[PDB]
C-alpha cells in the first residue's frame, strides 16, 4: 500500500498504490519513521497518488486527515478533518497521472481545495462525492492547477567537463578554510527515482522552489 | 644595438635598484658609484649622479658627475651638471674647461639653464661660478650669450646694476631675445617701469615673434595702471594665439581692471567653453556679477565646473556675490551641495560660509553655519577659530575663550590663537597675568606681527605699564595701521597723561577708518566726545 | 630594517650570466628580463600574468565593449568566411549584409588560405579607415562592398520573451557598460509586457567574466538593500564593500538564475549575491569556482600587468574561491522524451527553468 | 662602447617591488625570485628547466625502478603537452593513441600551465595502476582515455625476414646496447639468406629517441665513410662530431628507411645520415624535428640548470631541429600467415620499391 523513500535531503517520498483498510495507520507510521529519518522536519513531500484506482472511504478520509488539520474532508456523510495530524505543515504537492480515481481522487481534492497542498500531475480519471469546496468531482473531475504531461527524461554524459578551479595547480585556498572539492571520477552511483520520470523531477524542483523563496 | 651586462655589473646594480625602494639609499650610492667607476657606461653613471644629487652627499656626487661627463660627453647637459659640481667643489678651472665643453658646442647654446641651476645654489658657490664666468668672458667676450649668462648670474647674486650696464653696452643684447628679456627683468627689479615699458615695446617691434616680450610689456603696463593699453595688447595676443587659454584669461583680467564688464565676461565665457582655467574664470565671473547686473549666470558657470583647489576661491566669490544679491538661502543650499560633494572641501565650505555671513553682518546665521561645520567636524582648529570670532561679534565671550583654548591645545605653536586668547583674557579678566603669559608666548612665537604687538600693548596697558605699551603699539601701527590698534594706543596715552597726542592720533586714525566704531567708542569713553 | 636578500640576487645574476653564455641562440638581456617578469607573474598564481602591448590592447577591448571593426559576426565555411549575422547599427548593417553572406575577399585579397584569426585581424583596423569587401551571397556573383572601419560597441546582453509573462535574458560577458545595458533591457522587457511581468530567466551559462564594477551594478539592478559583495586583501585599498541601492527596475519579479561550469568570477558574484540574498533561485551545474579580483597595474612601458589583488566574499561571508557555488536545484543537462521560435523546446535547462517560473506564478495564486 | 640596457633592469626591480606590495598573500622575496628564474628558463626554451637542489639530488640516482609509466614521450609546444611518439609495445600505443596528438588534462588537472617536465613526472606512477588522459587530436573534441600504468619492457630491435629475398628490421627505442643487437640480428639475417640479401627496410617509425651513442653505432653499422652527425653550440665544448667505421655487417645491401613523422632525435639522426651519405632512401613522411641537446649545468650553489646546450646537425648543412628531416618520397600511412607488408601501406610500397630496384642493381 505505502512505500517511503528519502528522495533528497529534506524531501521524502510517499506513494499510495491502493487505499486499503488500515492504510491511514500505516501512512501515519511511514510519516513518523521518515520524520525520524530526516530529523524532525522535511522541506516538502511528494504524495504520489497516481495510478490509484480506488479504495475504502474510511482509508481515504483517514489519509487526508493524516495531513489536514481543519475543515471537512469529504462529503456527499460529512467527514471531518481532525486537527490531529503528524504532517506539521510540510509543503505538500500531490501527483495525479490521470489513473487516479475514487479514494485517491477525493484525498487529492481535499488536499487541493483546502489549499493544504498542490496538484502537479495531469487531469484525473474523473471518478457521488464533494471536495471540501462546494465543487463536485464525479461530474467533471479535477484539473491540476499546473499540468506536467507524463514524460521520460534521459541525461547524456559529456566526454569532458569544465576543469574546476580546484584542478588548477596552485589554486588559492578558500577564505573559510573548507576543503576544496576536486573533480575526481564522475559516475552516477545509482538511478534515483527523481531522474526516471519527468514528473518526479518536476515535483522536486518545484518543492525546492517554494523552499528557497517564500522564506523570508 | 644595445649593450650586454656582466655577471657582477648586473648584480650590484640590482641590489642598488632594490635598495632604492627600501630607503636604504647608501647601498645604492655605493653600488652605483662603483659600477660607474668601472663600467663607464652612460646610463649607469647618469643614474648614479641622480641618486647622489638626491641624497645630498656631494664629493661622491662630484666624482659621479665627472665620470658621467667622461662617459658620453656629447650629452651637453651632463657637461653642465659636472661643471656646476666642479664649481661647487671649487676647481674653478676644470669648471671652465667643462664650460667650454657645454659652451662653444654651437648647438642650442644655452645659459638660461645654467642660471636656473645656479638659482638654487648658495651665494658663495654662485660667487665662485661667477668668477669663473668672468674669466671665461675675458677669454670669450665676443658673443652676447656670455654677457647674458654673466648678467643672469649677477642678478641671481642681487646686484642688477652692473648686469644692466653690460646689457646696455652691447647691441647684440638688443638683437637677441634672451638678453633683452633679461634687461626687462633687471629694470623690473630696478623699480623703473618707465624704462621697462619703452624698451619692452622696442623689443616687441624688433622681435614681434616672441610673445613673452609683449606679454611682459602688458604686465608692466598693468603694474603701471595703463590698463587700456594692456587690454588692447592682450586682445592682439589672443588674435595671435587664440589657442592660448592663459593669454585670454589675462585679457579678461585686464578688461575687468578696465571696468569693461561685457568683454571681460565674454572672455571668461570663452575660457569656460574652452574648459581651461575655468575656476579662475568663475572667480572673475562672480566678481564681475558683483560689479555687473546679473548674477544667476555667474551661479551657472560656478555650478557647471567640478571640484577644484582654485575653485574654492571661486566658491567664496560665489558666496559673496549671492550675499550681495540677497539670496543667502540659495548660497547656503549651494554650499551644502558642495559639502556633500566632498567632505574635505566641505570643511572649507563651512569656513567660507561662516566668514562670508559674518562679513554681511548676519552674525547669527554665520554662527549656526559654523556650529554645523563643527558638528560634522569639530576637530578642525579653523572652524573653532571662526566660531570664536563669531562669538566675539556676538559677545559669546566664553565660547570664544573655549574655542581659542581648544585650538591652542591642538596647535600651541600657532601664535595667532595665543594672541587672541591673551587679548580676550586681558579684556575680560580682572587679573591680566595669565593674559600676559599667553601674549608673551604669542610674542616669542611671532614677535613682529602687527596683531601680536597690538595685543602686547593692550595687555601692557591693562597691566599698568606705559612705555612698553606705547612702544609696542607704535610698532604694531607702523607694521600695519588699524583703528583698533589706534584705540589701544589712545588708551595707553590716557594712562600716560599726554592726552593731546591721544586726541591727534585718534583724529588721524578716524580719518583712516571713519566707519570704525571701536575707535569712536574709545574716544567717547576717554575724551567724552565721539571724535577728539 | 629588512635585509636586502642578497644570496637570491647573486644566484639570479649567476643564472642570467650562465643562460646568456650557454644558450644556442644569441639572446639580449631585454628579452631575458621580460621572460623573468612573465615567469614570476605567471607562476605566482594561475591567473596573474604580465600583459604585453597586443595582449593589453586585447584585454582593454574585451572588458570595454568599444572596438574598431565592421560589426560583423562571421563563421568558417569551406574556406570562405560566412557572415553568421550582421550586427545591427553597424557599417555592415547599413551596407546591406545579410545572414548567410560569404566573405571571399578583403579589399581583393582572398579569404581562402587565411585563418579565421587572420581574417578577423585583416577586417579590423583603425576607425575611419576605408575598406572594401567582396562578398558572395548564397553562391551568387561576388560584389564589392565599400565600408569604413568604425568604432562599435558589442552588445553584452541579449533579451527575449519566450512566453507571455515569462522572459529570457542573457549576459554572455560582463563589460564596463554591461550594467547600464541590462537596466535598459529590464525596462524594455517591461515595456514589452505592458508593465506586468510574472517570471524572468537570467542566463549566465558560459560567461568567463568581466569588470567587477559592472558585475556589482548588475547585481544591484535587481537586489534592493543589503551588501552585494565585499573584497578582502593585504593591500589597504583591497578592502572595499559595495551595497545594494534601493532603486531597482526588477519590480521584485521572481527570478531564476542559471549557472554552468562556464560561469566565472563576475557571474559567480552575481549568483552568490542573488542567492545569499533570498531574491532568486540557482539551478544548473556547478560554477567555475574562481574568486579573485585582479587589478591591471599600469607600467611605464605601456605593457601593464594583471595581479590578483584580493579575494571576495558573498554577503553571508563565504569565500567562494576554490569551492564554487552549489545551485539549489542541481539540474544537469539532459534530454526529454515524451510518452514558432521558442528556445524552451530546443534547450533542456531553460525549459525546466521556465516550468519552475510558471509553477511559482501559479502557486502565487490569483 | 655600447649603451647598457639599465632601463630593463630598473623596470624589473620596480615590478618586483610592486608585486611584493600588491599580492594578496604575504609572499617572501625567495619565492618571487625562484618563480622569476623558473619562468625565465621555461619561456625561453620549452625543454629547458631549472633543476633545483633537491631535484638535482633526485636526478643523481633513480628513486626507485618500481614505477613505470605510460611509455609515451612528450615535447612542449604552444604551451600544450603533445605526444611525440607512443613507444611500441605499450598500453598507450596499443590503446587509441596516435603520434602528433595533444594532451590537455593529465590526472584530472590541465597541462597548459606547467612544463613538460611536470607532465612527465605526473605521468609516471605505481605499477599496475590505472590513469586517465584527455587528448585533443587534430582539432577534435576532448575525450577521456583510461590507461594502466605498469613497468614496461622495450626489447629494443626485432628483425623479421619479411620475404625470402628481403628482411624487415624494426627499431623500437634507441636504448644502450642497441647496436650490438642490431649487428647480431643482421648476422642472423645473413645466415638465413645464405650470406646475401637483396635489400633492407628499416622501419624506424614510431620511435621517440634515445642515447646518441647507439644511433651513431647503428649508422656506422650501415655505413663506412663520412661524418655521421656533428653538433654546434655557443659553448666551447659544444662541438661534438662523429664519423664512420670501415666495418659494416650491412654488406652494402640497399636500404629504404621509413619515417612516419612520429620519430624524434636519435631516429632523426640516423635517417638524416643515411640519406645524406646517399647510403639509402627515405619513404615515410616528414619527421617530428627535434634535435636539441640538453646538458645539466651546475651553478655557484649545488643547484644546476638544464639549458639546451646544442642542436644536432646531419652530415650535410641541414639542421634537424629547425626543419626536421624530410623524406625523398612521401607515402601517407593507410591499410589495404598474413605478412605485415600486406597490412601497412608504407611497408608494401617500400618492399615493392626494393623489388623494382633489385633488377636495376642486377646482382
Amino acid at each position: 500500500s505505502v512505500k517511503s523513500q528519502v528522495l533528497e535531503p529534506g524531501y521524502a517520498y510517499l506513494r499510495i498504490t491502493q487505499f486499503q483498510v488500515n492504510t491511514g495507520e500505516e501512512v501515519v507510521k511511514a510519516l513518523n519513521q521518515l520524520r525520524k529519518d530526516n530529523k524532525g522536519r522535511l522541506k516538502g513531500l511528494v504524495l504520489d497518488l497516481r495510478n490509484n484506482p480506488g479504495g475504502v472511504l474510511q482509508s481515504a478520509v483517514e489519509v487526508a486527515d493524516a495531513f489536514l488539520t481543519k475543515g471537512l474532508i469529504v462529503y456527499t456523510l460529512r467527514f471531518s478533518a481532525d486537527p490531529a495530524d503528524p504532517s506539521d505543515k510540510v509543503p505538500l504537492v500531490v501527483l495525479i497521472n490521470g489513473g487516479s480515481a475514487a479514494a485517491a481522487e477525493i484525498v487529492a481534492g481535499a488536499l487541493q481545495d483546502q489549499k493544504r497542498a498542490i496538484l502537479m500531475g495531469t487531469d484525473s480519471f474523473g471518478k457521488l462525492y464533494y471536495t471540501p469546496n462546494g465543487r463536485s468531482i464525479q461530474a467533471q473531475g479535477i484539473v491540476p492547477d499546473i499540468e506536467v504531461g507524463r514524460a521520460k527524461v534521459t541525461q547524456e554524459r559529456s566526454s569532458f567537463e569544465g576543469f574546476k578551479e580546484a584542478d588548477l595547480q596552485g589554486h588559492l585556498a578558500n577564505g573559510n578554510g573548507g576543503a576544496d572539492r576536486p573533480t575526481g571520477k564522475r559516475a552516477a552511483p545509482s538511478e534515483r527515482p527523481q531522474d526516471s520520470d519527468y514528473q518526479l523531477s518536476q515535483a522536486l524542483s518545484l518543492l525546492k522552489g517554494l523552499s528557497v523563496t517564500r522564506g523570508n | 644595438k644595445y649593450g650586454s651586462f656582466s655577471e657582477d655589473s648586473l648584480y650590484s646594480l640590482l641590489v642598488a635598484e632594490l635598495a632604492g625602494q627600501r630607503n636604504r639609499f647608501d647601498i645604492a650610492l655605493s653600488n652605483y658609484v662603483v659600477q660607474a667607476q668601472k663600467t663607464r657606461d652612460p646610463g649607469v653613471s647618469e643614474r648614479a649622479f641622480r641618486i647622489a644629487e638626491y641624497l645630498g652627499a656631494d664629493q661622491e656626487a662630484l666624482d659621479t658627475s665627472l665620470l658621467w661627463a667622461r662617459s658620453a660627453p656629447d650629452n651637453l647637459d651632463a657637461q653642465r651638471a659636472a661643471a656646476i659640481q666642479l664649481a661647487r667643489a671649487g676647481r674653478y678651472e676644470e669648471s671652465m674647461v667643462y664650460m667650454e665643453k657645454v659652451l662653444n658646442g654651437q648647438g642650442d647654446t644655452h645659459f638660461d639653464f645654467l642660471a636656473l641651476s645656479a638659482a638654487e645654489t648658495d651665494p658663495d658657490t654662485r660667487a665662485g661660478l661667477l668668477q669663473s664666468f668672468d674669466h671665461l668672458l675675458k677669454k670669450y667676450p665676443n658673443n652676447g650669450q656670455l654677457l647674458f649668462g654673466k648678467a643672469l648670474l649677477l642678478q641671481q647674486d642681487g646686484r642688477p646694476d652692473e648686469a644692466l650696464t653690460l646689457l646696455e653696452d652691447n647691441s647684440a643684447s638688443r638683437h637677441e631675445v634672451a638678453p633683452l628679456l633679461l634687461r626687462s627683468r633687471l629694470l623690473q627689479s630696478m623699480k623703473r617701469s618707465d624704462e621697462a615699458l619703452p624698451l619692452l615695446k622696442a623689443g616687441i617691434k624688433e622681435h614681434p615673434d616672441d610673445k613673452r616680450v609683449r606679454l611682459a610689456y602688458a604686465r608692466l603696463l598693468v603694474e603701471q595702471n595703463r590698463l587700456d593699453d594692456a587690454k588692447a595688447e592682450f586682445a592682439g595676443l589672443v588674435q595671435q594665439f587664440p589657442d592660448d587659454d592663459d593669454l585670454r584669461f589675462s585679457l579678461a583680467l585686464v578688461c575687468l581692471e578696465a571696468q569693461a564688464w561685457d568683454e571681460a565676461r565674454i572672455y571668461l565665457e570663452e575660457l569656460v567653453e574652452r574648459d581651461s582655467h575655468v575656476d579662475a574664470a568663475h572667480f572673475n565671473l562672480g566678481r564681475l556679477a558683483e560689479e555687473q547686473k546679473d548674477t544667476a549666470r555667474a551661479l551657472d558657470e560656478y555650478a557647471q565646473v567640478g571640484p577644484g583647489n582654485d575653485f574654492l576661491p571661486a566658491q567664496l566669490r560665489q558666496t559673496d556675490v549671492l550675499l550681495k544679491a540677497g539670496r543667502v538661502d540659495e548660497a547656503a543650499q549651494r554650499l551644502d551641495k558642495a559639502r556633500s560633494e566632498q567632505p574635505d572641501y566641505a570643511i572649507q565650505l563651512y569656513l567660507i560660509e561662516a566668514e562670508a555671513l559674518s562679513n554681511n553682518d548676519q552674525q547669527e546665521k554665520a554662527w549656526q553655519a559654523i556650529q554645523e561645520g563643527l558638528k560634522q567636524y569639530p576637530e578642525d582648529l579653523n572652524l573653532l577659530y571662526t566660531r570664536s570670532m563669531l562669538a566675539e561679534k556676538r559677545n559669546d565671550l566664553a565660547q570664544m575663550e573655549k574655542d581659542l583654548r581648544f585650538v591652542i591645545a591642538r596647535e600651541p605653536d600657532n601664535a595667532m590663537a595665543l594672541n587672541a586668547l591673551g587679548y580676550t583674557l586681558a579684556d575680560r579678566t580682572t587679573r591680566y597675568g595669565e593674559a600676559r603669559e599667553l601674549i608673551l608666548k604669542a610674542h616669542k612665537l611671532n614677535p613682529d606681527d602687527p596683531a601680536i604687538l597690538d595685543s602686547m600693548g593692550w595687555i601692557n596697558y591693562r597691566q599698568g605699564k606705559l612705555a612698553d605699551a606705547e612702544r609696542y603699539l607704535r610698532q604694531a601701527l607702523q607694521r600695519y595701521p588699524d583703528h583698533e590698534v589706534a584705540a589701544h594706543l589712545g588708551e595707553v596715552l590716557w594712562a600716560q597723561g599726554r592726552q593731546g597726542d591721544a586726541r591727534a592720533i585718534w583724529r588721524e586714525y578716524l580719518d583712516k577708518q571713519p566707519d570704525s566704531d571701536v575707535l569712536r567708542r574709545t574716544i567717547k569713553r576717554l575724551t567724552g566726545a565721539e571724535t577728539p
